[PDB]
């Protein structure tokens, strides 16, 4: 139950949990429903994710790394702005140092297969496939929307395109890095990543 | 950070400025939509220079077009690259001064002037700070010469230590159509001698000859005479967008090549330029450069330099070079030509690197020289003055506007005194 | 505990901090980060979890040369604020740096030194690196040189001046800046060392025979120089030597505090394979005239004093046997009231080389800072292109106009000329 | 028809984030 | 991670190298995922490298030589130019000596089979096969390329064709041989090696 | 790498003896790359050579003798001029003493078997087969070209057909004989042939 | 269709650097 509610990561967490529970119960003073604490997710299936070769890695080879989303359109000037700063600072903080600090996972917001494609080549870090149902429900998740067409079930939008979430292993976000939001501060929002204290466990 | 101020005058200075921000456009990856295509952090680090953003991902330039008639800014949005420009930034007018220095200046000048500075006023001051402004425009002309230089009158007066630099093409040596000229040119350059920071003077006869003694163009239009200006008004303006080993702002370059407040008459070259056919087989280097450079034949002014003394020189350098080479060729040249330089100063010359080249090319290079051979453009425009206003030839149309035939004879002694300070140097 | 504090101002002194500050830091082996994953403590301190900020402040009045710094890769290893900045150049003049354009940047400069200058006393002092041709370099590097007299006095100020070339200058108002500040850095500066541009240029041409350095070559160069000065004060030392030792060893009287430089070996790959660099043959090739770091044969001057820097496997006993050698040569020679001319340092730890530059690896190296009566001609050449161009008045408007009054130059003359006097009475 | 820019600075292809002093 | 993040083989021997890592930590604090030191690659595969007669040589066979790649097209006048030179350089420079002290790779920038065989009937040393994958791998971690036709990743070309790489173990760029670069020193560049210092250990 | 350093026997002889070199170091100051001194070869396996009326003789019988290696034509007029001196030279110094000094392996630049056939037909001494790839990998070696059409690796054309070269053991040239040499001392070059020193171990 | 260049200098033929004796 974070960062909504009423999201449909949520409810399939919700739903596996709840059957998970009820297996062991059944088998065995157990909460009925168990709580958020106790649930545990999987949060990119086995075969959701892919890199530069588009060949699948498992959601755990993710360990020890700031795993940031970027929800990006091909099309936007905005993030084809900002494209070239963030591939700079992927540069700079993962050849400067001992170990990986940070990786990033692409989703795509844009309309067909040419695009995705298009947009793509161009980025290093992993990436989510177009017709995967698992890109709509990271949008409904993380309540990323280009335009209010999307019923928000009384919520509103956290986010515009582009955006960088760095994410946890539980599927919650721990900074949102301000480029077209409340504080408007593009380009030098990449200079707030806490990579130390946001890892992938 | 720092911004250039662009103001293009009469339609001299609207086909120039076109083309200026057409390179410059092309320079920073700018489509004719206004969008940026290019992914490299170099265009955008200082582009705050020229552009403005509007919050659409687009960018505007900071221009303003200015012309006393609405035809020649109809042709400027029509083209490509024609809705860059943000329409409130053009100024138009309905009279329109015709190559009547007098009526552009006092009559037709005097009303559309508070508007065309308005429009500075806003978006001059509009940025954090300021750091000059350019003007084009012709020396010829109604409107480029007579409310063109009325603009840079007022604005130096309000905005006194900024920076003033002009991309002025003069009246040509041997034809001369618009054939009241020397009135314009003359009344012009002594209000342009006061008023005005840094000149560089321009012939089309100059131009005319590069095309077809060199670049070998059998048809030498206004686009590709245009590319060539725009050219060398990139080339003086490289280290306020791009860095470099040896950095050189515009302010740098006047304190170097003007000794004495008066004489700041430039001339401009532009190396390397071959045709399309040598092109390939022309090996292009720091020495090719600098003996391309240093002719005669390459000068944008119809003033061989021969017949004078280079008093200060300067070359603008661009692309991935070695600093003792162009040491050693700029020591090359002084120390075999040493008979047009100036004695009593030495190494008359100074370097400047940028490292971004033209794109295209790997190298290249743009030239300024503050020389006492432009004793010989102003003699030769004293004397064509003084020719037509003996008889008071087409004074009428002058003297009927405003002035008084006082003004005449104060743009004679301003300009033969100049011909005269060139002669106490030589 | 034991600090010595860096000013770079101007365009020289920033781009030549630049190489300084890489070398120093691959040397004591801290990432760009700042994170090493108490040698340090001269240069470096200590900011939480192992990280090290330089004590260092960068002075430019334009943006665009120190962009560029924060830009690139150490932009995690400088502090944001010591990295000072305007919004407009002093454009190669004087008179803008010091009265119109360099008061409203110095309240700024001061807040930052004092904040990196009070944390431990016993401060050496301070390095200062300027172009002398330049505006900022000149212009403000004079005032922030004032107000640091004032504050601190019993401390030492060097100075690595960036001086014109006797025949390269690339600036034509250069004459009027170089001597309106060789006034003023006489008066409020303890060392002064001349780093000739062409000089190094040749030396290149020559010893390393690269036909295309560029500033960068040039700065790497002048980097192994304040290594080498600097190593007794943070290495372990055989005869160490410091900063304070200098100013008492190389300056006779007040007014005389002009030295030269010399650097050996510096040869490439290709031609240190083959060289038994002994302390010998490094010593010879540092006193040769085609060696200088500054364009200036001493063939025509006397060596007042002469100071040399040993650094690698470097005996005490060859130094005494090849110093006793340049004594006897009849080439070389000594001012008579100076029978004794020599301060000797031994260090050991090697100089450490740059990958991808165009030194070798080297076992041993010779750093010589000589004060000489030669340096009558480098002052005495300026004496003829300041009259040139003052006689008929070029370029004074624009002094006169934004704050300067006339007879400055006047005044800078007397002195150049009364130190022109002062060296030929020394040399007698 | 704009080809795209095949330049990088001086800048960018020496001061690179070096491996560390052994 | 070096030279640079984003290459090929370095996203092989991340995935590979961390693959093991989760495999042995199973099996049993050790770091994950694991350091650029901790890691190891087998570069040349058992079938990649080939002498003069086609027959197959493995990766141990380079192990104490000073070996450089040498990135060629057929037809390019600037390679057509700098062969000679290379080619009597290696010539002198390994018989003068009772020890082996350098080799060559060819990589092959050339249009087709006929013509790599016919370009590789010139070289007397090493060669990999132009259909193999790991000439575009290679081509992708060094960062050659004839012209802007492969994406880079904000990273710029480090050289054109033709270049000399001398690399290391791990696909360390040991140095980098200023024959068309920053320098130019055509034909005359050779001169800069270090084969002392730089072993496939 | 001796008498060259691009020999196809030369790399074969590099590839086997760093593979053992390797082998007994992961078995075990033992020095990768070996060196030439301790590289060792077989140079003619025991089907290579073959005698009079065509029976099978091995390596071991070459053993404390003056090995020259023929390099030979057919049709060639100059070979025809050389053949019956070089006979009559053999016979007199095999007759000559107590001790076989000298032995004449022949290497055949024939079109084909029958031209072979018909020119061996003649011969006493030992000769090598025209299939067997020995034929071509010592003429690459020693560098014998009758015409510029063997890839050869900015190599000079050291011999025209005819030519005799006294091989030694570990496949160095021994001394040249100048028959079209830079002596050009055409069939009395045989007399310069030492046989006290060029002793095949 | 071509005959080939075959010639190399006197120098590289019977200068080389020849193995030292035992």
């Amino acid at each position: 139950s974070q960062p909504v509610f009423a999201s449909p990561l949520n409810v399939e967490k919700r739903r596996l949990n709840e059957e998970r529970a009820l297996m062991q119960a059944q088998k065995a003073n157990i909460q009925l429903p168990p709580n958020y604490g106790d649930m545990d997710l999987i949060l990119f299936p086995e075969g959701s994710l892919k890199n530069s070769n588009n060949t699948v890695i498992p959601q755990s080879h993710l360990k020890g790394k700031s795993v940031a989303l970027y929800f990006a359109d091909g099309a936007d000037p905005k993030c084809a702005s900002l494209l070239p700063f963030l591939l700079n600072y992927y540069r700079t903080m993962n050849e400067g140092g001992a170990n990986q600090k940070i990786e990033i996972i692409f989703v795509s917001l844009d309309r067909d297969r040419e695009a995705f494609e298009s947009h793509r080549a161009h980025m290093p870090w992993l990436s989510i496939d177009l017709e995967n149902p698992l890109t709509e429900i990271l949008k409904r998740h993380f309540r990323v929307m280009k335009e209010y067409e999307v019923p928000t079930y009384g919520y509103g939008s956290r986010t515009g395109v582009p955006s960088v979430i760095v994410i946890g292993s539980d599927g919650r976000e721990a900074q949102f890095l301000p480029i077209c939001s409340g504080l408007e501060e593009g380009d030098r929002a990449l200079l707030r990543w806490d990579w130390r204290n946001t890892k992938f466990a | 950070m720092r911004e250039i101020v662009h103001v293009q005058g009469g339609q001299c200075g609207n086909q120039i400025g076109a083309k200026f921000w057409e390179v410059i456009s092309d320079e920073h990856g700018i489509d004719p939509t206004g969008t940026y295509c290019g992914d490299s952090d170099l265009q955008l680090e200082r582009i705050n220079v020229f552009y403005n953003e509007a919050t659409g991902g687009r960018f505007v330039p900071r221009a303003i077009l200015m012309d006393l008639e609405p035809g020649t800014m109809d042709s400027v949005r029509a083209g490509p690259f024609g809705q860059l420009f943000r329409p409130d930034n053009f100024v138009f007018g309905q009279t329109g001064a015709g190559n009547n220095w007098a009526k552009g200046h006092y009559t037709e000048g005097a009303e559309l002037i508070d508007s065309v500075l308005d429009v500075v006023r806003k978006e001059a001051e509009g940025c954090d700070c300021l750091q000059g402004f350019q003007i084009t425009h012709s020396l010829g002309g109604g409107t480029g010469s007579g409310m063109g230089t009325l603009l840079i009158s007022k604005v130096r007066e309000e905005y006194p230590d900024r920076i003033m630099e002009t991309f002025s093409v003069f009246p040509s040596p041997k034809v001369s159509d618009t054939v009241v000229e020397p009135y314009n040119a003359t009344l012009s350059v002594h209000q342009l001698v006061e008023n005005a920071d840094e000149v560089q003077v321009i012939d089309n006869e100059a131009l005319y000859d590069i095309c077809f003694r060199t670049l070998k163009l059998t048809t030498p239009t206004y686009g590709d005479l245009n590319h060539l200006v725009s050219a060398a008004m990139s080339g003086v303006t490289c280290c306020l967008r791009f860095p470099g080993q040896l950095n050189s702002d515009l302010r740098k370059l006047a304190v170097n090549l003007i000794p004495f407040p008066r004489l700041h008459f430039f001339l401009i070259g532009f190396a390397p330029l071959t045709s399309r056919g040598s092109q390939q087989y022309r090996a292009l280097s720091v020495p090719e450069l600098t003996q391309q450079m240093f002719d005669a034949k390459n000068m944008m002014c119809a003033s061989d330099p021969r017949h004078g003394r280079y008093l200060t020189a300067s070359a603008m350098f661009r692309g991935r070079m070695s600093t003792k080479e162009v040491d050693e060729q700029m020591l090359n040249v002084q120390n075999k030509n040493s008979s047009y330089f100036v004695e009593w100063i030495p190494n008359n010359m100074k370097s400047s690197v940028c490292d971004i080249p033209p794109k295209g090319l790997k190298m290249s290079v743009t030239f300024v020289g503050n020389s006492t051979a432009i004793q010989e453009m102003f003699k030769r425009v004293s004397d064509q003055f003084t020719a037509m206003f003996r008889r008071k030839a087409f004074l009428h149309w002058y003297t009927g506007e405003g002035m008084d035939e006082m003004e005449f004879t104060e743009a004679e002694s301003n300009m033969n005194d100049l011909v005269s300070e060139y002669q106490q140097y030589q | 505990m034991r600090e010595v504090i860096s000013i770079h101002v101007g365009q020289a002194g920033i781009q030549i901090g630049n190489a300084c500050w890489e070398l120093f830091c691959l040397e004591h082996g801290i990432q760009p980060d700042g994170q090493m994953p108490d040698a340090f403590n001269t240069f470096f301190s200590e900011t939480g979890a192992g990280k090290h900020v330089p004590r260092c402040v960068f002075l430019d009045l334009e943006p665009t040369v120190v962009d560029e710094v924060r830009t690139g890769t150490y932009r995690h290893l400088f502090h944001p604020e010591q990295l000072i900045s305007g919004k407009e150049d002093a454009a190669n003049n004087f008179a803008r740096g010091h009265y119109t354009i360099g008061k409203e940047i110095v309240d700024l400069s001061l807040d930052r030194i004092r904040k990196l200058a009070d944390n431990c006393t016993g401060l050496q002092g301070f390095l200062m690196f300027n172009a002398v041709g330049g505006g900022t370099g000149s212009g403000l590097g004079c005032l922030l040189l004032e107000r640091l007299s004032v504050d601190y006095g019993k401390k030492s100020k060097l100075n690595f001046c960036s001086w014109p070339s006797p025949q390269v200058s690339t600036a034509v108002v250069e004459p009027y800046n170089s001597v309106l500040s060789t006034h003023s850095l006489l008066e409020h500066t303890d060392v002064a060392v001349m780093l000739d541009n062409e000089a190094i240029y040749d030396i290149c041409r020559r010893n390393l025979d690269i036909e295309r350095p560029t500033y960068t070559n040039l700065n790497r160069l002048i980097a192994q120089v304040i290594s080498s000065l600097t190593a007794s004060l943070r290495f372990d030392g055989a005869l160490n030597v410091d900063v304070t030792e200098f100013q008492t060893n190389l300056v006779p009287y007040p007014r005389i505090h002009f030295m030269l430089s010399s650097y050996a070996p510096i040869i490439s790959a290709e031609k240190a394979y083959h060289e038994q660099l002994s302390v010998a043959e490094i010593t010879n090739s540092a006193f040769e005239p085609a060696s200088m770091m500054a364009k200036c044969d001493p063939r025509h001057g006397k060596y007042m004093a002469c100071c040399l820097m040993y650094r690698g496997d470097v005996v005490p006993k060859d130094v005494n046997a090849a110093v006793a050698t340049i004594k006897t040569k009849r080439t070389i020679q000594f001012v008579d009231w100076c029978p004794t001319g020599f301060k000797c340092g031994i260090n050991y730890q090697p100089p450490t080389v740059v990958p991808g530059g165009d030194l070798a690896k080297v076992m041993r190296a010779v750093c010589m800072i000589s004060n000489s009566t030669a340096i009558a001609e480098v002052f005495s050449r300026m004496d003829h292109k300041f009259d040139l161009m003052y006689a008929k008045r070029a370029f004074v408007h624009w002094y006169v106009g934004e704050g300067m009054e006339e007879g400055e130059f006047s005044e800078a003359r007397e002195d150049l000329a009364a130190l022109e006097k002062d060296y030929e009475e020394v040399g007698i | 028809p704009t080809l795209p820019f095949n330049a990088q600075s001086c800048y960018r292809s020496e001061y690179v984030a070096k491996p560390l002093p052994p």
